[PDB]
């Protein structure tokens, strides 16, 4: 919800820097010389960066030998069909790489298996200046590494096709992360337009990071593998650790919890990790069901919750939600809805991006008037 | 060990027990494909197999041509303001 | 506009549940045993769920019988290039499936023809426990079905590769739908900053559904095939049918119609199904043109409309819009712009997400204070 | 039969005459491909036909390896 | 930020219009008749429209002559292996085209090389009735042309597959463009919730266009090649040129500059073309560094800026930003932050979409009450 | 020649020196592929080369079948309101 607060960076600035160096006079020869003996070498570039270099395909040797002398004629005839088939095999990877680059303006993400095969990717990870625990992490999550990687077309000069592959490095590992789910909290009075609403806007992923907390407002940007959360710090805000106080005490003085207000008592559900939050208002039919019995709970007006234990689906109006079936314990923490603490006569009912204290000061000003 | 707490007072829930893997840096590697220079083959051939090789070689030359344009271009630059 | 009011669901929670059951030991044996004789069977899983199973490719039979014994050597040499070609044909589909899964973290959408061919997809639809009206609908709109489906990589265990395909079910069919288009309504006073504005925020697709109305605030999520509207209920709010009263009488007592207010009188156009709404303010050039004739109508300041009959394009400022050329009749309902009913001195001019009555109560409070 | 009404009073238009097709649920099916067990492949003879087959079988074996990792991971969108 | 102010158009309404004409009886014969001798002709359709027609593949000639008589059997027998491979080569493009259409519901973008090869695309551009300078522009930026193009499946009848390719035409070229970057401006108190904030909301791309200015509120939609900015006017508002006055004098009387207010003093950085804007608030650590030299600037609370000269990175909190390494000069225009001009006691601190004068009148009303 | 100005008073920056290339219109062209009409060939030849041709011919007929479905439909339109 708070995505417009994010800063602006360029994800591929590192790869572009290496790419521009490859455009430098004499730069191709250093790579070409280091790969004349082997297929995998570590070259230092003219701008003082050390890059792993990888030759994944040698079309030159094949063409020059099994094709070029036969077509440097005069009368040419091809020596059997396997020569044509094998060439199509060798040439295919080049055509596919060019194909992806041509519709992505030279920059692709995620990195395809054509750009870098599953075998080649695992080889790269093994030769990186990283911890053995970092090697195991990337190797067990290569599909995540791929999605968070970029392939940048660089040069095709002096019988060399070169492109930069930009892989992620995870400098923050095994710190506790938590996901905040929020849903509208409204009063439940019978008159139709007589209700006021409040919603916490700070939903998303939170991870402890370097004495502070990394907050990802677009929780969709994070990738979850079992209990491991892969995120990009470029898509985060850096907040004080006191932001967690909003979960236990939303009126705490140490942190100004962010909320939005309205008079729209519309019904919906939020599927969490181990259950479902249900905001049921008006005349909406809200239920929770199991696969065998059917309906086992009918929600009354207000904001309620059910765990995934024994619950398979949740229905709010004409919308059916499947709950996540992951194992884990849920704790229902009772407490009076804070929306009841407000006087509807002076309640600011259209704060799109506000906070607890901001709402309070507006109430004080309206009260003084 | 994933757990979850629901807070009735604020209509919100927190799922805990997760472990981080935040990208802080980048590793840039250079992937290379060794190509060959071929222009205007002095051959006709007019047989089935050379014809197949030629038109496959045409795909090759067209790919090289297209890649040459992308070398001259500047990558991406689709940034917010 | 009101997409931020939507709930949050898990799209593949159902498919993942089936996938996890497949990881259980001996679960694989049950499917393989039921598919040893045929290609289409209904297997019951250990947590009491029954799923349709489909074997689309038998690489085992090909490799082991018509290829492997030549390699059960010793000195191996393969005859026939056709054997090499046929193997490349069969193996390709497996390579393409692996290719898609490896770049999509094991979940792809839409479901490709490699994952499930057009022939195989039509076969599945035929065996689903649903009404025949759902079968012909899905068969005539397979391209839509594909876009709304998921493929989830599950297990590869000795010696079967299994993945879950999650197909959509349309429990609501042939109920009337309508699309609401809205555009800013502002006063037309001459100074660049003397105007107040109002915009209906309840734009999107509406469909009658189970005594209520399913409202899709972000109309971009819906797919339209001729006069058929494919939508996902996960992207909808369930509203009382009285919400339709906002179209005929926005000041009706039965429903609190949603609006947004501002003082931003910028010009734009909204291309509808059978015409174009034009919000023209300030010094903006707003016209409607026919392809051969050129300009056939010039809009004045305010909110206006033109039908697609005889009109090919609409221009607002430096933006050219092509109108939809579908056939149908448009009705222009005259009426005084409701923005004229407000006093600009007490008009709440920055309500981002409000309503008719909410604006009114703000006017009363400002009026009482003065 | 698609019709449309424009409301001058509220700057809005309604296009009616459409028919619904709303996804309300999900159907889960299991698609299977029967594979065979090969553990690399030991063989001599250095000619073209086997060479193509060897490297094609290498593609096959590499595919199962990748699929085996995807089996061990948990899927999400 | 102001993307919600944009109008609504139908992107393929023009191509769909042409496609529907092709469905008309007898229309195919006209195309077929004009292409029997050559591969590129200009055919007139039944509604009096002239479109460039292009035959990119002739499978009929191959199948009927070099394949079909061998199948005119009886005992069908293939003599050579080259016949099987050659058929797979010819047939492949059709299969790939069908594959893309089948997963995109008949509309693809960007346009692939299967839909239209680089040779075919360059040929079209050379034969479009367009300015000679537009031709060189499109030819040197074919990758951009591809991304801004649509391919629409139309008809397959009377042994003819026809699809419409909708290419962009650039009617505005070589006019000066500029990009406005904005970031939150707050008071500089360290303790939480004690600050008022203000942010210019008119960030995005601006281009001079036909006496006015085309404003693209979502700069992400534009594609930049060196100093060339490719944008779509559909994603723009048309504004008076006086909007540029907001950059030099935000309190100017000629134009009502757009801003938003809040109390969210969150820290961030915006990488510009030649530097970086840093909004540093609270206890956030904000620095700019050189790779070898280290930290060369530490930002204080408030909104500041650093040029890319001698600077490699900018760090705000746990986020590392890389600066652009482009060459060019930056000018730091000093001036007191306008947020200091406001009284925090009557400052409207939650205006999501407002302006300078709107904030002013709201202050006057709160001031008059007191 | 790209230049930039930062305005301290309003926390904003302007980058100048760029040249426009705005899409203002559309040009529609018709791309055609000439196909042939072939159906159930009753041939009984059953060696490797004919089987490969047959199954490749099946791909062709399946493509035509799929394309025929897309012709009968009205193409994907995804608009705001």
């Amino acid at each position: 919800f708070l995505g417009f607060l994010l800063g602006v960076g360029s994800a591929i600035a590192s790869g572009v820097a290496v790419s521009k160096v490859l455009h430098l006079e004499g730069e191709v020869n250093k790579i070409k010389s280091a790969l004349l003996s082997t297929n995998k070498a570590v070259v230092s570039l003219s701008n003082g960066v050390s890059v792993l270099t990888f030759k994944v395909l040698d079309l030159k040797n094949y063409i020059d030998k099994q094709l070029l002398p036969i077509l440097n004629k005069q009368s040419c005839s091809i020596s059997n069909i396997e020569t044509v088939i094998e060439f199509q095999q060798k040439n295919n990877r080049l055509l596919e790489i060019t194909r992806e680059f041509s519709v992505n303006a030279g920059v692709t993400t995620p990195v395809s298996t054509y750009m870098l095969t599953n075998s080649e990717l695992l080889s790269l990870i093994n030769d990186m200046p990283i911890t053995n625990d970092q090697k195991k992490l990337m190797s067990n999550n290569v599909q995540i590494v791929r999605q968070q990687s970029y392939s940048i077309m660089s040069i095709i000069k002096e019988e060399v096709l070169a492109y930069v592959v930009q892989l992620p490095l995870y400098g923050v590992i095994d710190t506790p992360c938590w996901k905040l789910h929020t849903s509208p909290l409204c009063t439940t009075n019978t008159k139709e337009g007589s209700n006021i609403c409040l919603t916490r806007t700070d939903r998303g992923w939170y991870c402890d990071n370097a004495g502070s907390v990394s907050f990802f407002p677009q929780a969709e940007t994070c990738k979850v593998q079992s209990n491991r959360v892969f995120c990009d710090t470029m898509n985060s805000l850096t907040l004080p650790s006191e932001v967690n106080l909003c979960n236990v005490d939303i009126f705490n003085p140490k942190y100004d919890c962010k909320i939005m207000t309205s008079k729209t008592d519309v019904s919906s559900s939020v599927i969490t990790s181990l259950g479902a939050i249900v905001s049921c208002y008006g005349k909406t039919k809200c239920t929770a069901s199991n696969k065998n019995r059917g309906i086992i709970k009918t929600f009354s007006n207000g904001c309620d919750y059910v765990s995934n234990k024994g619950v398979d689906t949740v229905s709010v109006g004409n919308t059916l939600y499947y709950v996540n079936k992951q194992e884990g314990k849920s704790l229902y923490v009772k407490g009076e809805p804070i929306i009841n603490f407000y006087d509807p006569l002076v309640f600011p009912s259209d704060e799109f991006d506000a906070s607890i204290s901001q709402v309070n000061e507006k109430i004080n000003q309206s009260l003084a008037f | 060990n994933i757990t979850e707490e629901f807070y009735q007072s604020t209509c919100s829930a927190v799922s805990k027990g997760y472990l981080s893997a935040l990208r802080t840096g980048w590793y840039t590697s250079v992937i290379t494909i060794e190509l060959s220079n071929i222009k205007e083959n002095k051959c006709n051939g007019t047989d089935a197999k050379v014809k197949l090789i030629k038109q496959e070689l045409d795909k090759y030359k067209n790919a090289v041509t297209e890649l040459q344009l992308l070398m001259q271009s500047t990558p991406a630059t689709n940034n917010r303001a």
